[PDB]
């Protein structure tokens, strides 16, 4: 089937440059125009640029005009997007989209998976975990809530995991989206444990684990 | 630039309901409006182009109409898979513009949030920063207002919210607000209050603690 695969995304500081690739397959790449559409984290879709099948016409969104540059290699069936003078504003998932037919108004019928382009002045780092224990514990509830605070990480690619003291997975986990705390991200996780006597006893604590490209870390959260 | 205005921002509906999303443009785009559907973590899918032409494979329960400046998307009868975010796009002029999106969420019964407050770990305090965390669990609708009151003084600018996606099992949401202060500022305050006001609470519930009582 028609497959489009972007690549080239990464963590980069402002002023720097990056170059995306979109490998097309399953269709006559050379016969269609291609578009680059970005989507800022938690926001709408924003059109970046387009290039005609014959490479004659190339248009860009006002915000990227002069900084980005679109191109294609009809022989390699690859579309490119050269991103220069990256600003924090450009942080987003970049999708390359094929148009449906030979017409200026043609709809983007096939989209790629996208690449995350995180532009921050902070440096990529693994999160700093801190335990979140309810003040005086959650006694007036059938479930004591302990949490885990992951902070100062970049890029926004973390996965929380919880294991009981006996090293087995915890089902009652809540994962919250990451908030941008000045260049870096911070995220929270929460576990709801049955206070009904089994609030602790033997299990003096639980284990909070986080996955991250720059380093997986864990912490013990007291019960 | 052709400004696209989409309404409503979000709409609660149940399977079987007829849905109608509207998209309006600041200037005529004469029927060249496209409708895309997007689910969390996935790429947009083309549903309708040229205001009313259905893309190959798109179910017939989807239909569009309109011209010039007012277009609408109608889902004759929502199905479980139709709950997603929908965008309208204008491919009449370059730059191509998109609507802000319309999230079609599952209609659920009102639920009061289980609020919780967590004080910063000593480890974190020793390192210079204080993160007071307030987690609201399983509530509905999404409209919940958390307010930080440090010593009964309104806090603004140092709190950050994060709402989960509508829970797959119960159609509820959860929010986490984080008030971040520097160790020094934290220590010069006793009562840390998280005032939660939600459509399912007769009165604003406040969860708090006095620095050092735990």
């Amino acid at each position: 089937q028609v497959q489009l695969v972007e690549s080239g995304g990464g963590v980069v500081q402002p002023g720097k440059s990056l170059r995306l690739s979109c490998a097309a397959s399953g269709f006559t790449f050379s016969g269609y125009g291609m578009h680059w559409v970005r989507q800022a984290p938690g926001k709408g879709l924003e059109w970046v640029a387009l290039i005609s099948y014959d490479e004659s016409n190339k248009y860009y969104a006002d915000s990227v005009k002069g900084r980005f540059t679109i191109s294609r290699d009809n022989s390699k069936n690859t579309l490119y997007l050269q991103m220069n003078s990256l600003r924090a504003e450009d942080t987003a998932v970049y999708y390359c989209a094929k148009v449906k037919f030979y017409d200026p108004t043609a709809p983007n019928d096939y989209w790629g998976q996208g690449t995350l382009v995180t532009v921050s002045s902070g440096s990529a780092s693994a999160p700093t975990l801190f335990p979140l224990v309810s003040c005086e514990n959650s006694n007036p509830s059938s479930t004591v809530a302990v949490g885990c605070l992951a902070q100062d990480f970049l890029p926004d690619s973390i996965t929380f995991s919880w294991k009981y003291k006996n090293n087995s997975d915890i089902s009652s986990t809540r994962g919250f989206p990451s908030v941008l705390r000045g260049g870096k991200y911070a995220a929270t996780s929460q576990v709801l444990l049955p206070s009904k006597d089994v609030a602790q006893g033997t299990n003096e604590h639980v284990v909070c684990k986080v996955q991250h490209p720059n380093g997986n870390k864990e912490k013990d959260v007291p019960l | 630039d052709i400004q696209m205005t989409q309404s409503p921002s979000s709409l609660s509906a149940s399977v079987g309901d007829r849905v109608t999303i509207t998209c309006r443009t600041s200037q005529s785009i004469s029927s060249y409006l496209n409708w895309y559907q997007q689910k969390p973590g996935k790429a947009p899918k083309l549903l309708i182009y040229a205001a009313s032409s259905l893309q190959s494979g798109v179910p017939s329960r989807f239909s569009g109409s309109g011209s010039g400046t007012d277009f609408t998307l109608t889902i004759s009868s929502l199905q479980p898979e139709d709950f997603a975010t929908y965008y309208c796009q204008q491919s009449y002029s370059a730059p191509r513009t998109f609507g802000q999106g319309t999230k079609v969420e599952i209609k659920r019964t009102v639920a009061a949030p289980s609020v919780f407050i967590f004080p910063p770990s000593d480890e974190q305090l020793k390192s210079g920063t204080a993160s007071v965390v307030c987690l609201l669990n399983n509530f509905y609708p999404r409209e919940a207002k958390v307010q930080w009151k440090v010593d009964n003084a309104l806090q603004s600018g140092n709190s950050q919210e994060s709402v989960t996606e509508q829970d797959s099992k119960d159609s509820t949401y959860s929010l986490s607000s984080t008030l971040t202060l520097s160790k020094a500022d934290y220590e010069k305050h006793k009562v840390y209050a998280c005032e939660v006001t939600h459509q399912g609470l007769s009165s604003p519930v406040t969860k708090s603690f006095n620095r050092g009582e735990c």
